[PDB]
């Protein structure tokens, strides 16, 4: 999740170890090795000591990613993975791809930030007002000519989604 | 999901108004708008512990309340006016009314003894004979200085 | 419009009962639902620390102050009547049979009823709870279950400590400050307490408060809206309700036993 | 269809809570066996100054029952107190007398009973025959000072 | 950690000790005073002011509390069963226990006298003679009407 | 390490003083600093309805409950001492000099002390306050100043309403439920109240703690850390501190007038 | 809006009305209560229990309250100043003023016994004779030591 | 150094809070309108069973001051009660006596003073010469029951 | 300010009007014209009715931009476009339109480097207490400053450490 969703009452070590101690009864020494290698893979190995509020906002998400990749899931979902970044956002967008190509695990990056999504995405979707508004590879979705999707994939402030709000004519608005 | 919403709203409004009215009726003593207790008067020489809203009684059992007490400006005595439960309507006129004391240290109530036997009452009339309340100072003056 | 205001009022009225029933289902699923893998007694201990042990200085200092208030006051009113030895009995009777558990429910709804909803509603806003079901641990059993257990078995203990410190502080101001005869305090105290109607009475009145306080404090947080203001509104709703669930339920518990 | 179930459970517990906890009403103190069963009797007195309801009747100090009601009989202008008697204590003879006594010195005026001397006991719903009425401070001091000392 | 467990245990013990203090010390309950005490029965003519958990004493000092009071179906007297601490076990059988009033207006406890030098006790037996508890009514009756 | 724990303790000690002085400077700059352009009486009214009028149902229902409790209790304690017609003055002494204002300070620290710290503390997290100084309106005078004035002039009023409803509810349970003689309630009540030591006493005791209740409730919000958890910790610190400053300050205020 | 400025003002009025109820219908200072009253002096030899805001009475019913107690520097006696209701303005000068103990353990109230004389008062004048408040020490000294 | 000024003001407020406790601050039996303008006096009694501190001393019922302390003089084995007297009352002669009375029947045992007659009054810090001590119930009932009746 | 920093007790109209009623005493009908034309400029003209919590996240920022541009300031700084594409587009178009049209200085302060450089003309970088260089977006794109080339691009590892200060991957893992 964005903002990490880190268990506040647990330290970073027990935080990353939590998915282990749930589905698995492993020796507390073997569990530490699994937690340590994970925290290394995200770079947050040195902070195996801290509490999730003693961590900066950027690193709070990497330890949560390490908690996720614990137990070695085969798919893993990233909600708002790259919201508030630039160097922090770079390491995270590199990790979400490394974890995919290396571990061969399905990644579902779900963020409104289109640039970096399309950067790492391979089959990007668009969801709008209850229905999937098309989908495809990032380039085939770049010029699909769907007014809503061409309005989303680019800036284009005005389009199917109204730029102006539903009000009365401005001419008479201040006149009357 | 819209017809019963306003229904529960009106149910709750009526319940709140019901609570308000069932609370309000405590003041304005809740025996309708008036009661059924007829008055009577009594003249004492000292009512030291007969402050308002005491108990009047016969044979120990409470008959009614003491409504008011007053220093009648002519005789310098005490006029006590007291309500009587309407069922209690057979005390003869010659009945006496003396200020007793609740147990040993309780608030002084007034107790009526039947006295004689004649015309009962008008229930709003006045009592004639009585024994006034005791005062500890006169008591000890009679006991110590006079007798002993 | 009036037709709009009454519709909004009826919607809130039915919504209240919807929440009153959802809270009951939540308490059910929390207390006796299942046994999820992440549970244990370590959770209950960690909670008992944050709910009771952290709430220990507040209620102890408050019990001392309310005791040296009760005594410093009743001595003043009872001297007029003439009864003076019994200040130890009167001070103890009010605190042990009523005001003790009530003020403990007011301070436990305030400290550990707000620091409980805030702690379990921030757990909802930051997706700390949603990230538990997707792990596979039922948050009602891993997060809510120890918090409810910590409240049930700490607020009666805090109320007993409150009554003890209040009685002792009332002694320390009656005896050492107001100069009433020392031994008479505890003597007049213990001959007229009637344990089954003062100690066990207040203790049941405090248990009843703890179940209704730690549940409307653990639910208000679990069912807040996930935002920095939804949490701050829930941590106020849980003080209001848990003060109304302390006072009102104390009126219904003291009608049962005067 | 969840919200409907939630409202149903709210009504269920809410309806149950009011009946189980409130209504502040009639006693159900194990009315399945022996009820703490008590049968009334009447007692004619002459002054009942402090036998107010929620008092106690007794024999030789230990409680026998409570006073249920006090009444002024409109004919004799005297007091009739109706009280309860524990079922196990059911050997109170007829000429046994009642008398208003005081607990300690400033206690509530209860009604003690002294055993009489006949065989037949009661129907537990009859009245008493003779008694000693309650004393009052005014009559007490009037008989003390004015007659005996003076 | 372990300091959390230590604190939780410490203050869990503190609360339970405060409960046991409110029970044993503040209320004056059985457990501390119960210990090892042996019962004794006593027949009185009137027990007007002795209540359960009322002290039993000798020469002024408490030896235990009374346990229960009974109205015997046979002799119409009061049978009080009372505990007595084990250490005090030299009370003779011919001893006369009576009902005394603590101070002047305190509760009526039971104080026992010295019963000569015959067989001591069975600690579960009954006492033979007594002096019943006084009552104000018979007191003032014998004082005013008969003597003066 | 121990040398670390004691350093942290001393830091927390000196910081508690630093904050207690910063709060005084804050109250000064808020109450008598200047007159910023955005001020008026409309702010005080808008804050008077959110600090007092919204806190009206809680304290009214609580006063009714606590009154029917104090009467339903003291009657049981008074039924043994013969002072039966003296239960009226009890629900008007044990509810008008010490418990009325104290329980009102406990419910006003809980509702409008926690709903005023999570409302003035959530404005600091969302930069609602910082966006005021950059407009040019001193937030201490536009935001904090009205809340300070709507606490000062509402908690004594709420305490008076609390005492009135508590007295009336005690009547409604003594008279209509417990059957004590109606007129004696108010009669025995008003002959032994001694206004200058009961009514004005409790009213000054309510102004004192009530002023403190809305000063350490509007400061803890203003000096929280701007995050969804800093606000939730401040809205708990302001219930703890405003319960201590109600109880202990009531001891300090009752030691002056018994 | 005005939906609040009326709500706010409504309850700003409700609270002030509650304050006035506390000051008037809960304490009874002055709405029709004790009003125009005129002062009277009294010289006593001992006022041991006569406190401020007492009750000066006649025939049991209250006449007013006592205002101030003082030790006169010349005769070392107790000068009390007390209020007398305006409706009661027919007390003769020769009338006596004793200090009677209310009931048996109540507060010491001043009680006036009418002597009977054509001249009444100036309501601002003083009383001539009295009977001082009794003290138990001298009482029992005359009882035990002197009398018997 | 803002923290320095904040701590300074916090200490200034803590100081007033320390003096806000008012645990027996002013010491008297009444308000300061009358003031503390009182001077001591001693009294030798034989039995002071109920003359606990912070009581009252009076003449003709109206209070004069409050008792300050009670002492046991190790030489003559009697009681020495030291009390205060309001300055406006400065006319109590030496030959006057003090005696422990009781407020009503179950009140606190105050001490009254009976004025005799003599020109010289006091030095307000001297000691009284005669008295009548406080009677206990036991000596009273012993004198009553066994001796007279 | 990011998240709107909208006065909750005030509605959108009085929200936008607040800077006017402070420095200015204008007729309440003239304040309405400016608030109306200011809210229409951001596109949030129809929601002159709502409360700031009845507004969506992205829409709430637009009303704040209107409150800011009230009184017609000559410079305006928007700390934190973030956590929102179509909305971000209208916002990044408005911060430029308000600049070129009104001729007002804009100080965009956001981490989102891409869109910043998109609208920025002289972009700065602030790090560990000191300004770490500055310049036009392209001259800052390849300044060869290790910290600034590490910021202006992804490059997870550089002057700012990717790894935390651990002890040893051989020792801590085995010891
Ligand atoms: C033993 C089982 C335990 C179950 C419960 C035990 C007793 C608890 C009693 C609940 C007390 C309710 C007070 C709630 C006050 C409140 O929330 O008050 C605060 C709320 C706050 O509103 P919001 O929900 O918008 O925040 O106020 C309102 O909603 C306005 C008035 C609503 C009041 C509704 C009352 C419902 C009571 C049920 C009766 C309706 C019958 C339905 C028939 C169709
Ligand atoms: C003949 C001799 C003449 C003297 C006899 C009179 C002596 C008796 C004095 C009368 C005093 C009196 O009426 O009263 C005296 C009584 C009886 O003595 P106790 O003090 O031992 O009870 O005292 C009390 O009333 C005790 C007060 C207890 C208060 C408890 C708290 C109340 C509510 C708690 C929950 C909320
Ligand atoms: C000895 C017997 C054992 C006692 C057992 C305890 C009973 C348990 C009662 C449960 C209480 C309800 C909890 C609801 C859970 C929750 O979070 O409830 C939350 C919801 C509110 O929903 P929202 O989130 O929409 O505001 O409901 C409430 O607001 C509950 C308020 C509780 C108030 C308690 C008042 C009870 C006193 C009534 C006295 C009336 C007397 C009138 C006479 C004049
Ligand atoms: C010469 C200078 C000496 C310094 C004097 C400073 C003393 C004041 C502060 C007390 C110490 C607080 C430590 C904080 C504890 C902690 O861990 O810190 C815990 C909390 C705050 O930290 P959290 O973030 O953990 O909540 O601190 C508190 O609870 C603050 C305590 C407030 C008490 C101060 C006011 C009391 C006034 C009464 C004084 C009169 C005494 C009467 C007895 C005779
Ligand atoms: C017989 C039923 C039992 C009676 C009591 C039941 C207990 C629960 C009801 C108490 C009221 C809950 C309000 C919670 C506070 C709150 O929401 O907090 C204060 C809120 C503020 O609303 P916000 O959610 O907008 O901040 O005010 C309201 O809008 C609440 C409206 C409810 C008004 C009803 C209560 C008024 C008087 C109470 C009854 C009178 C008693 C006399 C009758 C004999
Ligand atoms: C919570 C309860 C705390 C105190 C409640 C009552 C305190 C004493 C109880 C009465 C004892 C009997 C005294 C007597 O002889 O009787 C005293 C009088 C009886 O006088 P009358 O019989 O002459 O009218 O009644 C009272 O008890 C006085 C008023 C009681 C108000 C209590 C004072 C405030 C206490 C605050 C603590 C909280
Ligand atoms: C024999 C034992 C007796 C000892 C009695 C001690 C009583 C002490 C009084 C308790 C008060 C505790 C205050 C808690 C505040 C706190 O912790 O203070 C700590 C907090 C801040 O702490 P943080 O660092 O945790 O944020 O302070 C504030 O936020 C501001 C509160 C300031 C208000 C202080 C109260 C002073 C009242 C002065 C007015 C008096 C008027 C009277 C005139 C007649």
């Amino acid at each position: 999740f964005q903002s990490g969703a880190l268990f506040t009452d647990l330290d970073v070590f027990e935080n990353v170890a939590f998915p282990l101690r749930v589905h698995t009864q492993l020796p507390e020494e073997m569990i530490r090795d699994i937690v340590l290698m994970k925290l290394q893979a995200v770079g947050l190995r040195g902070a195996v000591e801290l509490m999730p509020d003693e961590l900066s906002g950027g690193m709070k998400r990497r330890v949560a990613l390490a908690r996720a990749i614990a137990l070695d899931p085969q798919i893993l979902l990233y909600d708002e993975p790259f919201v508030g970044q630039p160097i922090a956002m770079g390491v995270l967008v590199r990790l979400i791809r490394l974890l995919n190509d290396a571990l061969g695990i399905t990644s579902i990056v779900v963020s409104h930030d289109l640039a970096e999504t399309a950067s790492i995405a391979d089959y990007i979707y668009i969801v709008g007002d209850g229905r999937v508004l098309g989908h495809g590879t990032p380039d085939v979705l770049k010029e699909t000519d769907d007014p809503r999707i061409r309005q989303f994939v680019k800036g284009i402030p005005d389009g199917p989604v109204p730029f102006h709000y539903p009000a009365r004519d401005y001419r008479a608005d201040l006149l009357g | 999901t819209r017809t019963l919403e306003i229904g529960v709203g009106l149910f709750l409004l009526a319940g709140l108004l019901a609570l308000l009215l069932l609370a309000l009726r405590v003041s304005g003593l809740s025996v309708g708008n008036a009661g059924d207790t007829y008055k009577v008067y009594a003249y004492f020489d000292n009512i030291a512990g007969v402050t308002v809203r005491g108990k009047v009684t016969l044979a120990g059992v409470t008959i009614g309340k003491v409504t008011a007490v007053d220093l009648d400006r002519d005789s310098y005595t005490g006029r006590v006016t007291m309500e009587i439960n309407q069922n209690v309507n057979n005390l003869p006129v010659d009945s006496t009314a003396s200020i007793l004391t609740a147990g040993l240290l309780g608030e002084k109530y007034i107790g009526i003894s039947v006295g004689g036997d004649e015309d009962v009452l008008k229930d709003g009339s006045t009592i004639h004979d009585t024994q006034s309340a005791l005062v500890l100072e006169d008591l000890i003056g009679k006991f110590l200085l006079n007798s002993v | 419009s009036p037709l709009e205001r009454i519709r909004l009022f009826g919607r809130a009225g039915l919504d209240v009962v919807a929440a009153l029933g959802r809270s009951t289902l939540f308490l059910g699923h929390a207390l006796l639902g299942r046994r999820t893998p992440g549970t244990g007694l370590h959770l209950l201990v960690k909670q008992l620390y944050s709910v009771g042990v952290l709430s220990l200085a507040i209620i102890v200092v408050s019990g001392l102050f309310i005791g040296m208030v009760l005594a410093l006051q009743g001595y003043n009113i009872l001297i007029s009547y003439g009864s003076e030895q019994a200040v130890g009995q009167m001070v103890a009777l009010t605190l042990l049979r009523e005001l003790g558990p009530v003020v403990t429910g007011l301070l436990f709804a305030g400290r550990a009823g707000s620091a409980l909803t805030a702690e379990i509603g921030n757990m909802k806003a930051t997706e700390q709870l949603s990230s538990l079901e997707m792990i596979g641990v039922d948050p009602l059993k891993y997060i809510v279950a120890p918090r409810l257990w910590a409240g049930f078995i700490s607020m009666p203990l805090l109320a007993a400590i409150f009554s003890v410190v209040g009685i002792w502080g009332g002694a320390m101001v009656a005896v050492d400050w107001l100069g009433v005869y020392e031994g008479s305090f505890w003597a007049n105290m213990q001959n007229s307490v009637q344990f089954t109607e003062d100690v066990l009475n207040g203790v049941i009145k405090s248990i009843v408060f703890a179940f209704v306080v730690t549940w409307i404090a653990v639910y208000q947080g679990y069912d807040c809206e996930p935002t920095s203001e939804g949490i701050s509104r829930a941590t106020t709703r849980t003080v209001v309700y848990a003060s109304l669930a302390v006072l009102g339920l104390d009126f219904i518990l003291t009608a049962l036993m005067f």
